[PDB]
């Protein structure tokens, strides 16, 4: 017929025997708190569909963080705050203080916790393997949980992790990508950063599930220990898919692509060639030698593999040898 | 190569009061992700909308509503609430800043501001319910534009957080309060609270 | 054909200039003091109240020229005391009814007329300007005609001598304040904002 | 021919005895204080020569008074400085606060004490037989104690007497008109409001004494307790002596000038007539009896005589029975 199907390995049915209420999003009512409760203050950072302040609950003086959607559809708007919910008070998972709107623009504008997140300029510049290991986990840890909820983001990366180095304290962010994970459905492969994007995406295969997830993550990984901001870093859209395969290789591609009949748009032809699977040990310079371990470089690499169901998943990862220096300390791993 | 007639921005921000406005460069405009929600409001939102990109008429129809001039005003309307838009984005505040910078938009009134250069800004993001303005950094406070000419343009079009937003961007450039401030004298000196002046509404 | 006070303060950017009656003029005992500041002070004083010239003589000064300097430049001292006065005050209270002087730039004074007033009592050092009863506080003047026209001349304690007299005439404070709101909501202490100086 | 000179009967000569400086303030030096010291408030009134506002000394926030000398000559101003300095510390003598002037304008202005004044238009309608004794009183006090000093007021009247009835304070004003009194000296007799002038004043007897200060006085309390706005109301400067003598009589008003061999302006010839002395029971109207007491009467009698050194003098009339009464409590000072 043409692309053929897929599935999700585990969690695999979390939403199915879930309400209509917890997934269908479209049909949801928000209770919104009052604009004055908090008042701005300095700004943090740009997105694309809203700007990132900083202000404070005025009603006890707390530093807060707000979020300011810009004009989107109720959609891609609805489809953040009922995952954000669903997930508040998991692990890890950035927890969603309110909801306000301006009285007047009727604009929406979210908050969350305040986090006293490290830029990355000093993070990804004085870690060393076990930090790596150790953030690497605890943010398994929330992807494990999100998506026992059913729940993928689409748009993990740097960007997307607060992280208090001081605090050893860590949070997801933009759950704006994020959505449900349903048997054969098809969603939009235009998500994720350029750098982030999974294969699945750069070849239109519109059915993949959270181990979309994963491939992101292993991007992170990548850029981190081997200290390559991003590790996949291509032009356009197609360049991407290009580097990425100036290293996995090209064969394994084709053959994913072959497992899955996909139309490939021809445009790649000419552009992607032929390629040997670069041994990661290629990636090693004098200065970063010190973050890449063998359990690293391997349990990597169960990562970064076109196919989606090749790669490993949330508590398959966090069983690897990588961790294991990390989750020993974990004296009572759910108590 | 030689022919510089620009688009229409060019020429509608070359009006009288269009000074205030910076020419919004179409790669945002082209983005339709940007003019969302906009075609709720505006009336003709599309045949408008091409008018402003420079497209293509739709020239022998008829014209019972006036449309052949209908539109022009929902161009300029329209345009008004991009410019708003626009201007908070990173970068049409550079903009808007290359216009401050040799204040295209005037001076402070308030003597103790210094010839202080302010930006416009709107009471009201509705179109109607108020005019443009002009917020100042130094004194912080709002005043009535100087010549009649800017006297015209809606304050929607410029939005009513665009200044406030303008320094979150960029704190370096918010100025330093008046070195002095105004000393009422008299023959001598200054005039202790006057707070009995106003008692006299009762019997006046 | 028609008196030389009408004239001048039918001039541009003479239209906070009240025609000062003579019955104040003639009466030497306000010129006082004056003399011994405007130069030529008779030959000046005389174009002022339209009395004869002193014509064949020569103009190695230009003094056919420099008196017209004097002239004005006089009647400037003069309108300023006179202002003063509690009769001044009516002329000059009476261009405020109809503010032939000007409305305040703040926008939520909401067109608050105002009256002239100087910053400083000496000639250059400053140029008129503007107290708002309303504001409190003073503004330069709007249209760049009122732009040449000597604060000193209109004294730096006018405006609060002028309610010193009249104190039903001081309006009330502001109805409303500016509310800065961005997206929706007030903007807490930018305590912040101006700490960046030092690297700017 | 030539007018009969006469003498200050009391404190005659008081300034002779001093120095040069107490009375030839001509040559006085002014030590300034600050302009900035203290800002305006309210305006406490107009005027030609001076404009009085309330102020405040900063320095302190306590309300002040500001009198702003417009252009005179450094004379009229100077003689009410050094005038105001000697008595200042005095009874009931109006405290000088302070001089300064106009940074620029270089203009003049005085300082003085604050004091709550109830109008005497609206005040003295609602006073009672002792508050008039008492406030009578002490004027006297200043009177006396500025003819000790050896000055005189020439201006006494309800508009020069700051009264403080909710503090019962009370002090003189306007020294702008007081001088020195020497001994055989021609003074200016076109001094005092009309309805407060003194004869000698009112048939050009260029020279009197401080004796001239409490026929002005004589007709405040007349005014007072009589209850008649002036006593003596006339319309001219001529008008006012003839007032004068539908009341006190023709007879010792000649005898007067006669006494002193005066040059009588042939004017009043016509104008005054032949009338009989009136005797104070016939100002005695229903509505101010509660006032009129005998002591009164013949306390005032004792005031209101042509002759300027028939009158009581300060301390005289401050041993008056009518003034026993309050001169008892007044004893009654720091004992108690
Ligand atoms: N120390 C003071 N405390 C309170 N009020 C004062 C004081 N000194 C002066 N005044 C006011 O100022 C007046 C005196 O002003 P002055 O310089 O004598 O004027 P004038 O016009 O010649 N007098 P007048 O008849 O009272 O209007 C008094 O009659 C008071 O109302
Ligand atoms: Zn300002
Ligand atoms: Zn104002």
């Amino acid at each position: 017929s043409g692309p053929v199907p897929s599935r999700a390995r585990v969690y695999t049915d979390v939403n199915t025997h879930r309400p209509r209420e917890y997934w269908d999003y479209e049909s949801h009512v928000v209770e919104w708190g009052n604009q004055d409760d908090y008042q701005l203050v300095r700004k943090l950072g740009r997105g694309k569909y809203s700007e990132v302040f900083e202000a404070i609950n005025i009603t006890n003086n707390e530093k807060v963080v707000v979020k300011i959607l810009k004009p989107v559809k109720k959609k891609k708007i609805k489809r953040e705050i009922k995952i954000l919910e669903n997930l508040r008070g998991g692990p890890n998972i950035i927890t969603l203080a309110d909801i306000v709107k301006d009285p007047v623009s009727r604009t929406p504008a979210l908050v969350f916790e305040h986090v006293n997140n490290t830029d990355f300029k000093q993070l990804y510049q004085t870690l060393t393997d076990y930090d790596i290991r150790f953030y690497m986990y605890e943010i398994l840890k929330a992807l494990d949980y999100c998506h026992s909820m059913g729940i993928m983001h689409r748009d993990v990366k740097p960007h997307n992790v607060m992280i208090d180095h001081e605090h050893r304290k860590l949070r997801l962010i933009d759950w704006g990508l994020a959505e449900f994970y349903h048997p054969g459905q098809e969603y939009n492969v235009r998500v994720a950063s350029r750098y982030f994007k999974g294969p699945e995406l750069l070849v239109d295969y519109q059915m993949y599930d959270y181990s979309l997830d994963m491939w992101s993550l292993g991007c992170m990984l990548a850029s981190m220990i081997f200290r390559k901001e991003p590790f996949f870093h291509g032009h356009d859209n197609y360049d991407q898919l290009v580097r990425i395969a100036k290293v996995l290789g090209t064969e394994d591609l084709y053959d994913y692509i072959d497992k899955y009949n996909i139309e490939l748009d021809p445009r790649f032809n000419d552009i992607l060639g032929r390629h040997s699977r670069k041994r990661w040990e290629r990636f090693v310079h004098s200065e970063n030698q010190h973050l890449v371990s063998p359990e690293a470089l391997d349990f990597l690499d169960k990562l970064l593999r076109y196919d989606h169901q090749s790669r490993l998943t949330a508590r398959e990862a966090m069983e690897h040898p990588y961790f294991y220096t990390v989750v020993k300390d974990q004296a009572r791993m759910g108590s | 190569s030689s022919s510089e007639e620009v688009s229409w921005i060019s020429w509608f921000c070359g009006l009288r009061g269009n000074e205030f406005f910076c020419e919004v460069d179409e790669d945002y405009i082209q983005d339709k992700f940007n003019l969302t929600g906009l075609n709720e409001q505006v009336p003709h939102y599309r045949q408008a909308l091409d008018m402003i990109l420079d497209l293509e008429p739709d020239e022998e129809l008829e014209d019972n509503p006036n449309q052949s001039d209908l539109i022009e005003q929902a161009a300029e309307m329209l345009y008004g609430l991009i410019h708003a838009r626009y201007i908070l984005t990173n970068r049409g505040i550079a903009q808007m800043l290359e216009k401050y910078q040799q204040g295209d938009f005037g001076y402070c009134p308030r003597v103790y501001c210094e010839n202080q250069p302010m930006l416009p800004i709107g009471l009201s993001d509705i179109p109607g319910e108020a005019m443009v303005k002009l917020y100042c950094p130094k004194c912080m406070d709002v005043y009535t534009p100087k010549s009649s000419r800017h006297h015209h343009t809606d304050g929607a079009y410029f939005g009513t957080g665009f200044p406030h937003m303008l320094f979150m961007v960029h704190p370096e450039y918010r100025p330093k309060r008046p070195a002095n401030q105004f000393v009422p004298r008299l023959y001598g000196f200054k005039i202790h609270p006057m707070a009995y002046q106003l008692q006299l509404q009762a019997a006046s």
